[PDB]
């Protein structure tokens, strides 16, 4: 950066890092379910007397 | 002279056809439901100049 402040003024700045990071979970799961069904033969579908 | 004789045929009125298929259909719900925790720690350094 340059800027002006009872005259001129520079300043050039540098920078690095180095992070590390660690972690866990735990995740339970519960459910239940219903179904129906049917089924036809078309053709001997029905039975008289 | 002449014989005794019996002299038959048949003849076709009508047709009927009748298929064979087995045609299903199904439904179904479902319900679920689940939880989780978790937890993190992270460090950082890092010089500039």
């Amino acid at each position: 950066n340059v800027g002006y402040q009872n005259g001129f003024t520079a300043n050039v700045t540098t920078n690095y890092s180095h992070t590390t990071d660690n972690s866990t979970a735990v995740q339970d799961s519960n459910g239940e379910s219903w179904n129906t069904g049917l089924s036809i033969n078309k053709g001997e579908s029905a039975y008289i007397n | 002279l002449v014989a005794a004789y019996p002299i038959v045929g048949v003849g076709m009125e009508k047709l009927i056809i009748s298929t064979n298929e087995h045609a299903s259909t199904d439904q179904g719900k479902t319900v679920s439901r689940a939880t989780t925790n978790s937890k993190t720690e992270s460090n950082t350094a890092g010089v500039s100049v």
